[PDB]
Protein backbone atom coordinates (compact mmCIF):
# COMPACT_ATOMS: atom_id res chain seq x y z
CA UNK A 1 0.00 0.00 0.00
CA UNK A 2 2.55 2.62 1.07
CA UNK A 3 4.80 3.64 -1.87
CA UNK A 4 8.58 3.36 -1.05
CA UNK A 5 10.75 6.34 -0.24
CA UNK A 6 14.39 6.92 -1.20
CA UNK A 7 16.73 5.24 1.33
CA UNK A 8 18.58 8.49 1.08
CA UNK A 9 15.92 8.77 3.78
CA UNK A 10 15.73 5.23 5.06
CA UNK B 1 8.39 28.87 16.62
CA UNK B 2 6.55 29.88 19.77
CA UNK B 3 5.15 33.15 21.07
CA UNK B 4 2.07 33.39 18.84
CA UNK B 5 4.08 31.12 16.53
CA UNK B 6 6.66 31.50 13.81
CA UNK B 7 6.69 34.92 11.92
CA UNK B 8 4.76 34.49 8.69
CA UNK B 9 3.14 31.80 10.77
CA UNK B 10 -0.27 30.68 9.87
CA UNK B 11 -0.33 32.69 6.61
CA UNK B 12 -0.92 30.12 3.85
CA UNK B 13 0.89 30.63 0.53
CA UNK B 14 -2.12 29.33 -1.48
CA UNK B 15 -4.80 31.04 0.57
CA UNK B 16 -4.20 33.97 2.89
CA UNK B 17 -1.18 34.98 0.76
CA UNK B 18 -3.13 35.25 -2.55
CA UNK B 19 -6.27 36.29 -0.72
CA UNK B 20 -7.95 32.98 -1.58
CA UNK B 21 -10.39 31.41 0.96
CA UNK B 22 -10.65 27.60 1.30
CA UNK B 23 -13.99 25.92 0.87
CA UNK B 24 -15.07 25.76 4.51
CA UNK B 25 -13.04 28.39 6.35
CA UNK B 26 -16.31 30.45 6.39
CA UNK B 27 -17.97 27.88 8.68
CA UNK B 28 -15.17 28.59 11.23
CA UNK B 29 -15.42 32.40 11.02
CA UNK B 30 -19.20 32.18 11.12
CA UNK B 31 -18.92 30.38 14.53
CA UNK B 32 -16.82 33.22 15.92
CA UNK B 33 -19.87 35.34 15.13
CA UNK B 34 -18.36 35.98 11.75
CA UNK B 35 -14.70 36.86 11.50
CA UNK B 36 -13.28 40.31 10.99
CA UNK C 1 -11.07 11.55 10.16
CA UNK C 2 -14.67 10.24 10.37
CA UNK C 3 -17.14 12.36 8.26
CA UNK C 4 -14.54 14.85 6.94
CA UNK C 5 -13.65 15.81 3.34
CA UNK C 6 -10.49 15.78 1.31
CA UNK C 7 -8.21 18.67 2.08
CA UNK C 8 -7.55 21.15 -0.72
CA UNK C 9 -3.92 21.40 -1.82
CA UNK C 10 -2.01 23.66 0.62
CA UNK C 11 -5.04 23.98 2.95
CA UNK C 12 -2.98 22.67 5.93
CA UNK C 13 0.58 23.42 5.16
CA UNK C 14 1.80 22.75 8.70
CA UNK C 15 0.39 19.22 8.53
CA UNK C 16 2.96 16.57 9.27
CA UNK C 17 3.15 12.81 8.93
CA UNK C 18 4.93 10.81 11.64
CA UNK C 19 6.28 7.87 9.67
CA UNK C 20 7.70 4.57 10.59
CA UNK C 21 10.89 3.60 8.81
CA UNK C 22 10.23 -0.15 9.37
CA UNK C 23 7.65 -1.47 9.06
CA UNK C 24 7.07 1.63 6.82
CA UNK C 25 3.97 3.20 8.32
CA UNK C 26 1.86 6.05 9.41
CA UNK C 27 2.06 6.37 13.13
CA UNK C 28 0.46 9.81 13.70
CA UNK C 29 -0.19 13.39 12.54
CA UNK C 30 2.02 16.27 13.89
CA UNK C 31 2.64 19.88 12.88
CA UNK C 32 5.33 22.42 11.93
CA UNK C 33 5.59 25.48 14.22
CA UNK C 34 9.00 26.49 12.86
CA UNK C 35 11.52 25.30 10.21
CA UNK C 36 13.08 22.88 12.70
CA UNK C 37 10.32 22.08 15.22
CA UNK C 38 7.38 19.73 15.07
CA UNK C 39 4.51 19.48 17.56
CA UNK C 40 2.89 16.07 18.21
CA UNK C 41 1.25 14.07 21.02
CA UNK C 42 3.63 12.30 23.45
CA UNK C 43 1.40 9.18 23.17
CA UNK C 44 2.46 8.70 19.54
CA UNK C 45 6.02 8.31 20.86
CA UNK C 46 5.59 6.77 24.28
CA UNK C 47 2.99 4.23 25.30
CA UNK C 48 4.30 1.70 27.85
CA UNK C 49 1.09 -0.24 28.10
CA UNK C 50 1.30 -0.78 24.35
CA UNK C 51 5.01 -1.21 24.71
CA UNK C 52 5.33 1.79 22.41
CA UNK C 53 8.57 3.71 22.75
CA UNK C 54 9.78 5.32 19.55
CA UNK C 55 13.29 6.59 19.46
CA UNK C 56 14.53 9.42 17.25
CA UNK C 57 15.83 6.55 15.15
CA UNK C 58 12.73 4.61 14.47
CA UNK C 59 11.20 7.50 12.66
CA UNK C 60 10.72 9.84 9.82
CA UNK C 61 8.89 13.15 9.35
CA UNK C 62 7.08 13.83 6.07
CA UNK C 63 6.11 17.45 5.36
CA UNK C 64 4.19 18.87 2.39
CA UNK C 65 2.06 15.80 1.75
CA UNK C 66 -1.35 15.61 0.21
CA UNK C 67 -1.40 11.84 -0.47
CA UNK C 68 -1.36 9.36 2.40
CA UNK C 69 0.55 6.64 0.55
CA UNK C 70 2.61 7.93 -2.34
CA UNK C 71 6.03 9.50 -2.06
CA UNK C 72 5.21 13.01 -3.36
CA UNK C 73 8.12 13.38 -5.56
CA UNK C 74 9.13 17.06 -5.64
CA UNK C 75 6.53 18.53 -3.21
CA UNK C 76 7.10 16.60 0.05
CA UNK C 77 10.26 16.90 2.19
CA UNK C 78 11.10 13.98 4.46
CA UNK C 79 13.22 14.67 7.54
CA UNK C 80 15.07 12.76 10.18
CA UNK C 81 14.76 13.87 13.75
CA UNK C 82 17.71 15.14 15.65
CA UNK C 83 15.91 15.06 18.98
CA UNK C 84 12.77 14.14 20.87
CA UNK C 85 11.43 15.88 23.97
CA UNK C 86 8.37 14.55 25.84
CA UNK C 87 6.59 16.61 28.51
CA UNK C 88 8.18 15.71 31.86
CA UNK C 89 4.71 15.23 33.40
CA UNK C 90 2.85 13.54 30.54
CA UNK C 91 0.48 11.02 32.29
CA UNK C 92 0.41 7.86 30.23
CA UNK C 93 -0.54 6.14 33.48
CA UNK C 94 -3.92 7.64 33.92
CA UNK C 95 -5.52 10.09 31.44
CA UNK C 96 -2.70 11.22 29.12
CA UNK C 97 -2.54 14.66 30.84
CA UNK C 98 0.24 16.66 29.06
CA UNK C 99 -0.05 14.62 25.87
CA UNK C 100 2.62 16.68 24.13
CA UNK C 101 6.08 16.18 22.58
CA UNK C 102 8.41 18.34 20.49
CA UNK C 103 10.67 17.02 17.77
CA UNK C 104 13.75 18.90 16.59
CA UNK C 105 14.50 18.20 12.97
CA UNK C 106 18.00 17.21 11.96
CA UNK C 107 17.98 20.15 9.49
CA UNK C 108 15.61 23.02 8.88
CA UNK C 109 12.83 22.57 6.36
CA UNK C 110 12.37 25.20 3.65
CA UNK C 111 8.92 26.68 3.26
CA UNK C 112 7.16 26.52 -0.07
CA UNK C 113 3.52 26.52 -1.16
CA UNK C 114 2.88 23.21 0.62
CA UNK C 115 5.04 23.71 3.70
CA UNK C 116 4.37 26.51 6.12
CA UNK C 117 4.31 26.76 9.93
CA UNK C 118 1.18 27.27 11.97
CA UNK C 119 1.31 29.87 14.81
CA UNK C 120 1.32 29.17 18.51
CA UNK C 121 -1.43 30.94 20.38
CA UNK C 122 -0.64 33.89 22.63
CA UNK C 123 -2.64 34.05 25.89
CA UNK C 124 -5.18 36.48 24.35
CA UNK C 125 -5.71 34.48 21.13
CA UNK C 126 -6.53 31.55 23.40
CA UNK C 127 -8.91 33.67 25.47
CA UNK C 128 -10.87 35.14 22.60
CA UNK C 129 -11.21 31.93 20.62
CA UNK C 130 -11.31 28.91 22.92
CA UNK C 131 -15.04 29.03 23.44
CA UNK C 132 -17.79 26.43 23.40
CA UNK C 133 -19.51 26.66 20.03
CA UNK C 134 -16.45 28.11 18.30
CA UNK C 135 -15.34 25.85 15.52
CA UNK C 136 -11.78 24.64 15.03
CA UNK C 137 -10.43 22.24 12.35
CA UNK C 138 -8.79 18.84 12.53
CA UNK C 139 -6.67 17.20 9.83
CA UNK C 140 -5.27 13.77 9.33
CA UNK C 141 -4.69 10.69 7.29
CA UNK C 142 -6.35 8.58 9.99
CA UNK C 143 -9.17 6.12 9.97
CA UNK C 144 -12.42 7.04 8.20
CA UNK C 145 -14.24 4.42 10.23
CA UNK C 146 -14.00 3.78 13.96
CA UNK C 147 -13.97 0.44 12.30
CA UNK C 148 -15.04 -1.35 9.19
CA UNK C 149 -11.60 2.68 5.35
CA UNK C 150 -8.41 4.71 4.69
CA UNK C 151 -8.35 7.97 2.85
CA UNK C 152 -5.94 8.33 -0.04
CA UNK C 153 -5.88 12.11 0.64
CA UNK C 154 -5.60 14.33 3.75
CA UNK C 155 -9.06 14.74 5.34
CA UNK C 156 -10.50 17.77 7.09
CA UNK C 157 -13.32 18.39 9.60
CA UNK C 158 -14.58 21.53 11.40
CA UNK C 159 -15.66 20.78 15.03
CA UNK C 160 -17.25 22.99 17.69
CA UNK C 161 -15.54 23.34 21.07
CA UNK C 162 -17.89 21.69 23.65
CA UNK C 163 -18.21 23.28 27.15
CA UNK C 164 -16.30 21.54 29.98
CA UNK C 165 -19.25 20.01 31.92
CA UNK C 166 -20.44 18.14 28.79
CA UNK C 167 -16.88 16.92 28.13
CA UNK C 168 -16.82 15.73 31.77
CA UNK C 169 -20.09 13.91 31.81
CA UNK C 170 -19.27 12.13 28.53
CA UNK C 171 -16.65 9.94 30.16
CA UNK C 172 -15.44 8.06 33.27
CA UNK C 173 -11.97 9.46 32.66
CA UNK C 174 -10.67 12.35 34.69
CA UNK C 175 -10.46 15.47 32.51
CA UNK C 176 -7.80 18.09 33.31
CA UNK C 177 -7.23 21.76 32.51
CA UNK C 178 -4.68 20.65 29.90
CA UNK C 179 -7.62 19.19 27.97
CA UNK C 180 -10.58 20.44 25.97
CA UNK C 181 -13.09 18.29 24.04
CA UNK C 182 -14.53 18.95 20.64
CA UNK C 183 -17.40 17.31 18.78
CA UNK C 184 -21.01 17.77 17.80
CA UNK C 185 -23.74 16.86 20.32
CA UNK C 186 -26.04 14.00 19.16
CA UNK C 187 -28.75 16.64 19.31
CA UNK C 188 -26.94 18.46 16.55
CA UNK C 189 -27.17 16.09 13.60
CA UNK C 190 -23.70 16.98 12.33
CA UNK C 191 -20.94 14.36 12.83
CA UNK C 192 -17.19 14.02 12.65
CA UNK C 193 -14.15 13.09 14.63
CA UNK C 194 -10.47 12.22 14.51
CA UNK C 195 -9.80 8.47 14.21
CA UNK C 196 -6.92 6.05 14.44
CA UNK C 197 -3.89 7.61 12.82
CA UNK C 198 -5.12 11.12 13.53
CA UNK C 199 -3.31 11.56 16.89
CA UNK C 200 -0.66 14.24 17.20
CA UNK C 201 -2.34 16.32 14.56
CA UNK C 202 -3.43 19.91 14.84
CA UNK C 203 -6.71 21.38 16.04
CA UNK C 204 -6.36 24.82 14.43
CA UNK C 205 -8.47 27.94 14.60
CA UNK C 206 -8.41 30.95 12.23
CA UNK C 207 -8.08 34.29 14.05
CA UNK C 208 -10.75 36.75 13.02
CA UNK C 209 -8.45 39.58 14.28
CA UNK C 210 -5.26 39.08 12.25
CA UNK C 211 -6.53 36.28 9.94
CA UNK C 212 -3.80 33.82 10.89
CA UNK C 213 -4.19 30.16 11.69
CA UNK C 214 -3.35 29.12 15.27
CA UNK C 215 -2.90 25.67 16.70
CA UNK C 216 -5.16 25.50 19.82
CA UNK C 217 -5.26 21.72 20.38
CA UNK C 218 -3.39 18.47 19.66
CA UNK C 219 -5.45 15.37 18.70
CA UNK C 220 -5.16 13.47 21.89
CA UNK C 221 -7.80 10.79 22.68
CA UNK C 222 -11.42 9.80 22.44
CA UNK C 223 -13.58 6.66 22.87
CA UNK C 224 -14.19 4.90 19.58
CA UNK C 225 -14.60 7.41 16.67
CA UNK C 226 -17.65 9.56 15.91
CA UNK C 227 -19.79 7.92 18.66
CA UNK C 228 -22.93 9.55 20.01
CA UNK C 229 -22.60 11.33 23.32
CA UNK C 230 -18.76 11.07 22.98
CA UNK C 231 -16.22 13.80 22.08
CA UNK C 232 -12.58 14.19 20.98
CA UNK C 233 -10.08 15.30 23.64
CA UNK C 234 -7.22 17.57 22.60
CA UNK C 235 -4.15 18.81 24.40
CA UNK C 236 -4.62 22.44 25.46
CA UNK C 237 -1.66 23.98 23.59
CA UNK C 238 -1.76 27.43 25.24
CA UNK C 239 -1.65 25.89 28.71
CA UNK C 240 1.51 23.94 27.79
CA UNK C 241 3.13 26.78 25.98
CA UNK C 242 5.61 27.82 28.65
CA UNK C 243 6.86 24.25 28.49
CA UNK C 244 7.08 24.72 24.71
CA UNK C 245 9.04 27.99 24.98
CA UNK C 246 11.35 26.45 27.49
CA UNK C 247 12.54 23.60 25.27
CA UNK C 248 12.93 25.80 22.19
CA UNK C 249 15.29 28.33 23.66
CA UNK C 250 17.12 25.58 25.59
CA UNK C 251 18.28 23.42 22.75
CA UNK C 252 16.56 24.70 19.64
CA UNK C 253 16.00 26.99 16.73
Amino acid sequence: DFEEIPEEYL
Amino acid sequence: TFGSGEADCGLRPLFEKKSLEDKTERELLESYIDGR
Amino acid sequence: IVEGSDAEIGMSPWQVMLFRKSPQELLCGASLISDRWVLTAAHCLLYPPWDKNFTENDLLVRIGKHSRTRYERNIEKISMLEKIYIHPRYNWRENLDRDIALMKLKKPVAFSDYIHPVCLPDRETAASLLQAGYKGRVTGWGNLKETWGQPSVLQVVNLPIVERPVCKDSTRIRITDNMFCAGYKPDEGKRGDACEGDSGGPFVMKSPFNNRWYQMGIVSWGEGCDRDGKYGFYTHVFRLKKWIQKVIDQFGE
